[PDB]
């Protein structure tokens, strides 16, 4: 009953590399992930496939 | 130089970072225009918008031009443009050299 | 059976480092040949001689 109802969204860094041409757009889209997972405010449990990437 | 407003100096420091980040040999007027158009609170984008110029499309075209520069510290082009800013400031009687003048 | 109809294109260093000067141009030629191997639909054994180099 604790972990039901939770809407769990996974980050994809392999999707986060998309759309980066000039030097510095991967971390553009990464801190945009910090923007929307900042406003999401607890709704999303994260799973990091290969944690030791982080 | 202390002749520039703080905002202008801040964009120039950013222009240097853009040049470094692109592995460019010099800081060209293009780097400075990009930094000015990218400065929050800056007067360059609104100035352009007030004249009917699409600032967003300009930003894109400037970044594209920056991406074309050779990859490998002000260029003479930039020194020259800044010298004109200085003269335009003098004609207007401006205490310091502001960002808007760089556009002209 | 299983290997019939396939090619062996050597992944070759020196020709991938050819007249593609800045950053991304190397990624343009490698992205071109790897989307090409993505669209051949099972026709090329990729070959890495000296596996530690790439």
């Amino acid at each position: 009953e604790g972990l039901k109802g939770r809407r769990v969204l996974a980050l994809d860094m392999g999707a986060l590399v998309a759309g980066a041409k000039y030097r510095g757009e991967f971390e553009e889209r990464l801190k945009g992930v910090l923007n929307d997972l900042a406003k999401q405010e607890g709704n999303v449990i994260l799973f990091i496939d290969a944690l030791h990437t982080m | 130089l202390d002749r520039l407003t703080n905002k202008f100096q801040l964009a120039l420091a950013d222009a240097q970072s853009l040049a470094l980040g692109h592995d460019n040999q010099f800081i060209e007027p293009l780097h400075l225009m990009s930094a000015l158009l990218n400065q929050e609170g800056g007067s360059v984008s609104p100035l352009l918008t007030s004249a009917g110029i699409n600032a967003g499309q300009l930003r894109t075209d400037i970044n594209q031009a920056l991406n074309r520069l050779p990859q490998v510290q002000p260029s003479q082009d930039l020194v020259r443009v800044l010298n004109l800013c200085d003269k335009l400031a003098q004609k207007r009687g401006d205490n310091f050299i502001s960002s808007e003048l760089f556009v002209l």
